[PDB]
């Protein structure tokens, strides 16, 4: 159900929504057991956190001690869960689109940190929450309406076998060249080519790199763009653009931090 | 009208027709084609211009005085936007006066059209994304961006308004310092009793 | 702190006498059990939540009692001065009325049917001498008072500035344009907490912006017992209810002369969120409020809205009249001269191609030369007929723009990524006006509609293609304010020729001065300001609305392949080859070949057929004939 879509009665319940990672927090540490120490006799004793509040003893545990206010939290040997935050927005797919599409912000936690990054598109399945804010962090006060998030438990994205029984084949070159773009001419020294530049060379550290490095000329009024567009949609970790007007720096990277374009 | 001025009788029978100016046609479907008038006069400076437009001004009704469009705008102590009006909403059925017209910048600019067109203004900003009934009768005025006016070339060229803008006026008057002696004797005297 | 006290002309005790006495008499008998009761017996049946009342019925009821000889105390004052108050008047009469269910609910699946349950039981433990709850927890339905027809106060819309503060307490109506509406946030109506030491819950109820939370339990199961425990709030058991706020602004044609467009809050709770989005003009009643900031903040309780804005059986009633295509292009803006080989090919881009799995579908057009002759006109109204359509220019719509990008919200803190023109095109169409103009960046955005019907992002940390399916309908209006008319496009246009090569079709039209179709046109031009009405006889002018009927219902006739246009449109690419064997970059491509057949595809679609006919080739042919005839001057 749409991230627009959500209300009251979901408050408690799990939900499932699909959106767009704007970003992360970096990880959050969480006190899932304090550790207090005594000031008076060194004795040491933990305590879980319950609900977020820190159950502290009053006095000293050991019998033959018993000071009230001895104890003294040592934050070092407190032990911690891990939490991280993220904007997750409603696709601008899904909007009605003469207005902004939504975000709602998902706490995520411990192995599952860090599970995706900005520019996924994910679900994520998690107990929708509530909680009040304060209207000033000196005071108890809380504001009226609650911030909402989504405190999740699973997330998702959006063999060598057959390998080996086709490296056996006779016709490979040409079965692997046709293969990159059906659809178009067959122009088969372009896609072998492209075949090659897919494949790469190899490396050596003492320089050189295995790359591959091709131009297609030709005129403007040929297929060569449509082949482009199949191979960037092949290559694993590609990017596509254009030269006119481009930029050597909006190539390459731009500027306080500097932010990497598209060739890098 | 401005019984001062020296000549330009043909820039006032144009003004009136402007003040009385043509009836809308909205057609079957409600398809609608402008029936408004709008008026651009170029020229030097220290002519009758800005005078007329006083004259104008104090003569039409529902007037607005400008030296436009619509717009999405904040100030210091609002914490949110407001949509506001540009003389054309202002002068919704009634008449703009734009002095140096010749100095409007170019976000302006490329929304005149809107008005000349379509008598209406578009927002497309903060999901307000509307459009408002602009549909005035513009009468503008305007200077060139260098030197005193050269008759030889044209308004596109003398100023930077774009041909593709300054030919969306009905009528487009150039106007010039004649350096005539009755004129000036005239002129003169009427300075020096002041 | 001592208080003073006055008497005054109002007694709460009478009204909610006559009010519940109106809620369990009342029916509209003015059309022949009570409206009222019946509506909550819905509402016993979890069936509805918005009890609405109208104004008008009390007014009824007031009138149908005084004919009876018997003062109704003009209940319609009363709320219309005090409107607030009278909120939790008709909330109590209904809570002390209300039937019980006769659906079946499953009723133990509500938390708070258990919860009170187990409270009940033990009172009942207690009771054996070994209000249950507030009733705002109880009540699952939203009160909402709807005002007075034309036939007083609420039923005058005011605009903003009239709004004054007298008002305050009134449930007037207002007028306006809302320039901003906040996402749906939940509200605490009452707290629930439970007691860690004796598991007896209770409860807060709020009523402010701010409230304070508890800590002692003050029940008497740990009080009497002086046992000091702890509470902790239950999101579980609190009731919350949906609350949105959104900024009304007065219309722009409103403002007085110099004075800065007034504005304010609207606060909306319950079912009726939601119910308005940003750039409405609309009319709201509502309680006008003070809030805390002796100035106070000031906002509306919105209580009832009025925005102000088969058909597979009635596509026959055009279609046995036959000759559709013909009709209905020439019903594409009628009020333009000529040009119905344009027009033929502009409805072709609504109507679209096949996409296959890939192959690409949508067809696109560009008109080039001179300008005027009605063509931004004619792009307006492709954006007014089409379904999905947007307009735009190659330097207009300048705030979201025709190209994405990442942005804030700078009047707040947050930020968002939006699209822009091309993607509200998305399965649909886009008009680019003053297209000879538009930058690079711009350029390339089309590039990648073209190249992969996507608009791409990589800033911010942020890389993403966002969806962008659409057609392309272009003005490339030429430099230097006209044509040289026997000069190729490039001598005259800013464009390249490689943005050129990827349009289904291109219409070169030249503004000549020539005293004979200057008199066509101008007779045309004459006549319909003459007449008024049928831009010409014989065209048939199809109404948009109607139109779209049988634009939409075309658009899903999708064609199937016939051997008879495999073999067609090979020999037709091969005869417009022997035209290529060369004066101008209309040549013969597989990209043009790809036009004739999507342009094929759309008049298979508005034939209805599925086999795709060796005729729409032909006509295809025809349209792009017209078109490199027309780019060849
Ligand atoms: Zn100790
Ligand atoms: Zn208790």
């Amino acid at each position: 159900k749409g991230m627009r879509e959500l209300n009251p009665n979901d408050i408690d319940k799990l939900i499932n929504l699909k959106g767009l990672v704007l970003r992360s927090t970096p990880v959050i540490p969480d006190m899932k057991v304090a550790f207090f120490k005594c000031n008076v006799c060194d004795h040491t004793m933990a305590v879980e956190i319950d609900r977020g509040v820190i159950q502290e003893p009053a006095r000293c545990e050991r019998i033959d001690c018993n000071e009230p206010n001895s104890m003294s939290l040592i934050h070092n040997r407190c032990s911690f869960a891990d939490k991280q935050v993220i904007k997750l927005q409603e696709t601008p797919d899904f909007v009605p689109d003469g207005q902004t599409p939504h975000s709602i912000s998902l706490c995520v936690y411990d192995e599952l940190v860090d599970s995706c990054r900005a520019g996924d598109r994910i679900e994520v399945t998690g107990t929708f929450r509530s909680i009040p804010i304060r209207a000033n962090s000196r005071q108890r006060v809380l504001k009226s309406l609650y911030k909402t998030y989504v405190d999740v438990v699973h997330v998702k994205k959006v063999d060598l076998a057959k390998i080996r029984e086709v490296a056996a084949r006779e016709d490979l070159y040409s079965l692997l060249a046709r293969s990159i773009a059906p659809s178009i001419y067959e122009l088969e020294d372009v896609k072998k080519g492209i075949l090659l530049q897919l494949f790469g060379g190899t490396n050596k550290t003492f320089r050189y790199r295995g790359d591959i490095n091709i131009l297609l000329c030709g005129d403007p009024s040929t297929s060569k763009s449509q082949i482009l567009q199949y191979v960037h949609k092949i290559t694993p970790r590609g990017v596509y653009t254009s030269g006119k007007g481009s930029s050597a720096v909006g190539l390459t990277a731009y500027i306080l931090v500097l932010e990497s374009g598209a060739l890098v | 009208l401005a019984p001062s001025i020296y000549g330009h009788d043909h820039i006032k029978k144009a003004i009136l027709l402007m003040l009385m100016g043509g009836v809308e046609k909205n057609l079957e479907n409600g398809s609608h084609l402008r029936g408004d008038i709008n008026i651009l006069m170029v020229g030097d400076p220290s002519t009758a211009k800005s005078q007329l437009l006083r004259f104008v001004l104090n003569t039409a009704s529902l007037a607005i005085a400008t030296t436009l469009t619509a717009a999405v705008t904040t100030d210091r102590e609002t914490g949110e936007r407001r949509l506001e009006a540009g003389a054309m909403v202002l002068a919704d059925r009634g008449v703009v006066c734009i002095d140096e017209f010749d100095k409007m910048t170019d976000v302006d600019r490329v929304a005149i059209h809107e008005v000349m067109e379509q008598q209406t203004v578009t927002i497309a900003k903060a999901g307000i994304h509307t459009t408002l009934n602009a549909r005035c009768s513009v009468i503008a005025a305007a200077n060139p961006v260098f030197g005193q006016y050269d008759v030889n070339r044209d308004p596109h060229q003398n100023i930077a308004l774009p041909d593709s803008l300054l030919s969306r006026f009905d009528l487009l008057f150039v106007v010039t310092d004649d350096i005539n002696e009755i004129r000036d004797r005239s002129i003169s005297e009427h300075v020096l009793r002041t | 702190a001592a208080l003073p006290s006055i008497q005054l002309p109002v007694d709460y005790n009478n009204l909610f006498n006559e009010i519940t006495d109106f809620l369990v008499t009342f029916k509209q008998d003015t059309l022949s059990g009570p409206k009222y009761m019946a509506m909550l017996q819905k509402v016993a049946n979890r069936e509805l939540n918005s009890v609405i009342i109208d104004l008008d019925d009390i007014l009824q009821y007031q009138n149908e009692k005084f004919l009876q000889g018997t003062q109704a105390d003009d209940l319609v004052s009363a709320i219309q001065q005090n409107a607030n108050h009278f909120t939790e008047l008709f909330c109590r009469a209904i809570d002390n009325n209300m039937p019980l269910p006769t659906k079946e609910i499953d009723y133990k699946d509500d938390v708070l049917d258990v919860i009170l349950n187990q409270r009940r039981l033990r009172n009942e433990r207690m009771l054996s001498d070994r209000e249950l709850f507030p009733p705002n927890l109880t009540r699952r339905y939203f009160l909402y008072f709807k005002p007075l027809s034309q036939n007083a106060i609420s039923s005058k819309p005011l605009s903003v500035r009239q709004i004054k503060g007298d008002f305050l307490g009134q449930l007037i109506t207002v007028r306006g344009i809302i320039t901003r509406v906040s996402d749906v946030k939940p509200a605490v109506e009452v707290i629930a907490y439970t007691c860690d030491q004796c598991g007896y819950e209770v409860f807060q109820e709020v009523n402010s912006r701010t409230f304070t939370p508890l800590s002692e339990c003050t029940s008497e199961e740990c009080s009497q017992n002086q046992t000091k425990g702890q509470l902790f709030m239950s999101t579980r058991a609190s009731k919350f209810s949906a609350f949105q706020e959104c900024k009304i602004q007065e219309l722009s044609q409103q403002v007085p002369v110099g004075h800065i467009p007034r504005s304010l809050n609207i606060h909306v709770n319950g079912t009726l969120v939601r119910s308005l989005s940003p750039g409405d003009i609309v009319d709201v009643t509502g309680i006008f409020l003070p809030a805390p900031y002796l100035l106070t903040e000031t906002y509306l309780e919105a209580q009832f809205v009025r925005q102000h804005k088969d058909v597979e059986e009635r596509v026959m009633e055009l279609i046995t009249s036959g000759d559709v295509y013909n009709r209905l292009a020439k019903s594409i803006a009628p009020e333009i001269y000529g040009n119905l080989d344009v027009k033929k090919a502009l409805l072709l881009l609504l109507v679209g191609g096949v996409d296959k799995r890939k192959i690409r579908g949508d067809i696109n057009v560009c008109l080039m030369g001179d300008p005027g002759v009605a063509k931004s006109q004619l792009l307006k109204a492709i954006c007014k007929i089409s379904p999905r359509g947007v307009y735009t220019t190659g330097k207009g719509s300048s705030g979201v723009g025709l190209t994405a990008a990442v942005m804030k919200d700078p009047v707040t803190d947050e930020m968002i990524l939006e699209g822009g023109a091309l993607v509200l095109a998305d399965n649909g169409i886009c008009c680019i006006d003053e297209f000879d103009k538009m930058d690079e960046s711009d350029r390339t955005a089309i590039h990648e509609v073209m190249e992969q019907q996507t608009i791409s992002i990589s800033k911010a940390g942020i890389n993403t293609t966002l969806n962008a399916r659409t057609s392309i309908l272009a003005a490339a209006n030429p430099l230097y304010g006209r044509y040289n008319p026997r000069l190729s496009p490039l001598d005259n246009i800013n464009l390249p020729a490689a943005l050129l090569s990827r349009f289904d079709i291109l219409f070169l039209m030249l503004d000549i001065p020539s005293r004979d179709d200057d008199e066509k046109l101008a007779e045309h031009v004459t006549y319909v300001h003459m007449h008024n009405k049928q831009p010409d006889l014989d065209f048939t002018p199809v109404e948009p609305s109607k139109m779209r009927e049988y634009i939409a219902y075309a658009k899903t006739k999708r064609p199937v392949m016939s051997e008879a246009v495999n073999d067609y449109v090979v020999q037709a690419y091969i005869r417009l080859r022997q035209d290529s064997k060369r004066f101008s970059f209309g040549q013969a491509t597989p990209r043009t070949l790809l036009g004739i057949i999507r342009l094929s595809q759309a008049l298979a679609k508005l034939r209805l057929a599925d086999m795709v006919d060796i005729d729409d080739v032909e006509e295809a042919l025809r349209l792009v004939r017209v078109s490199k005839e027309s780019l060849y001057q």
